[PDB]
RNA sequence: AGUAAGGUCAGCUAAAUAAGCUAUCGGGCCCAUACCCCGAAAAUGUUGGUUAUACCCUUCCCGUACUACCA
RNA sequence: AUGAGGUGGCAAGAAAUGGGCUACAUUUUCUACCCCAGAAAACUACGAUAGCCCUUAUGAAACUUAAGGGUCGAAGGUGGAUUUAGCAGUAAACUGAGAGUAGAGUGCUUAGUUGAACAGGGCCCUGAAGCGCGUACACACCGCCCGUCACCCUCCUCAAGUAUACUUCAAAGG
RNA sequence: GGACCUGGCGGUGCUUCAUAUCCCUCUAGAGGAGCCUGUUCUGUAAUCGAUAAACCCCGAUCAACCUCACCACCUCUUGCUCAGCCU
């Protein structure tokens, strides 16, 4: 048996991550964004349930913690 | 007269010009003119006179002229037209009869 | 322009015996082209004096560093 | 006329390279002889089959081809990298003949003379044979094949700001 | 794509070899000089072919004209050939 399938798979991974290697920054950037929009998609979630269960504000004492953070 | 001044270890030909008729100023674009042909086109690098510089010269002010391009030689008797150029809308030469 | 320090083969480095290594040229090696191996070319910026010899002195040339100086 | 015929004519040499001839001499040079000799011997030596001049031969035709004579007396002083052939009457050296031509070669074919040395020890290299192994080659290792960097073409994704469009609401209360 | 076959190749292994042979070893040479000769470049108005081993005093046991196919100029047209061509 021969390695030919792991040597496309070889080269396809090295160029994977040489490629993340150039572009660390600018996904630093991307993924802290795309964190903010997926944390204020679970405040309106969870803002829609007591809007239509007749409430007007959030119920006493709750305030919405921050799931996506480190 | 020509003049080859050193300021920062190049050196710099300034072309010494009477002004005859009219105005130089260090906006409006400029050509050179040799006997009647046209040798350049384009604007002074510095305009300085008397170890001034001087944005408008009347007519009759003495000013040393140096050009942005080096390839450029200056004679004794060169002439120098100054010019404004302002763009113009222009209409279509097409008449269709009425 | 002056003043200082300067000058090698195309570059560079030693010696002053002018050689070595690149660059260049041709040959060899190979199937052939490279690498590689061999050969040849290439002068001490210039004037003389000066000495084994130019490394000393001087003439002139060029650039380097700095300044005078100039629209 | 891409056919046929006639006249004249070129086939050179800055350079590089292959093969060969002759040499750099004293185991030689010249002469006599054909192997008991005498001379020579470094700027009048060894050494050109080259150059130049003349003559001759062949031929209708010769600075031109060949031979000979005369003049001339160069490089060269044993050859870098590398490389060729040869196991015996061989290599090496010497001599002759022939084919073909009107004539023409330092070339080719061939006959003969004198007459060697090493021959033993090894397995990288060149190459072979036997038994094996491996192989993505098969235009077959001058094979096949992997990435970076280009125009052109095709699709996708991310994404700042903004804009448009759509969806939902009363499935409610007073 | 998987697994085989053959063949080639291997800077593949073992073993045994090479007798003028791969290397060392014996002998004369080559490359150095001059000449002769061929080829390649260059040149010229002015052939062709061979062209790593397996081309290169090779076709040529051979070019002053002829040979000759080449170049330039001139000429001919059922043409030595019931044509012709070294295209
Ligand atoms: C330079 O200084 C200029 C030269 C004039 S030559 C006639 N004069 C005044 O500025
Ligand atoms: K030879
Ligand atoms: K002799
Ligand atoms: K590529
Ligand atoms: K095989
Ligand atoms: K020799
Ligand atoms: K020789
Ligand atoms: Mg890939
Ligand atoms: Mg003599
Ligand atoms: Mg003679
Ligand atoms: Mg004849
Ligand atoms: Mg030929
Ligand atoms: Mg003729
Ligand atoms: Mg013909």
């Amino acid at each position: 048996k021969n390695v030919l399938k792991i040597r496309r798979r070889k080269m396809n991974h090295h160029k994977y991550r040489k490629l993340v290697k150039k572009t660390r920054f600018l996904r630093r950037k991307v993924q802290e964004g795309r964190l903010r929009r997926k944390q204020i998609k679970f405040e309106k979630d969870l803002r829609r349930i007591w809007l239509k269960a007749g409430l007007k504000e959030a119920p006493e004492g709750w305030q919405t913690p921050k799931i996506y953070l480190r | 007269a020509t003049f080859s001044v050193t300021e920062g270890k190049k050196k710099v030909p300034v072309a010494g010009c009477r002004v005859q008729k009219g105005q130089l100023e260090k906006q409006k674009k400029f050509k050179l003119t040799r006997n009647g042909h046209v040798i350049w086109k384009g604007s002074l690098t510095s305009l300085k006179h008397h170890k001034d510089d001087i944005s408008i010269v009347k007519t009759g002010m003495d000013c040393g002229l140096s050009l942005d391009e080096d390839n450029m030689e200056f004679q004794v008797g060169d002439r120098i037209v100054c010019y404004e150029e302002k763009q113009i809308q222009a209409k279509t030469s097409w008449d269709p009869g009425f």
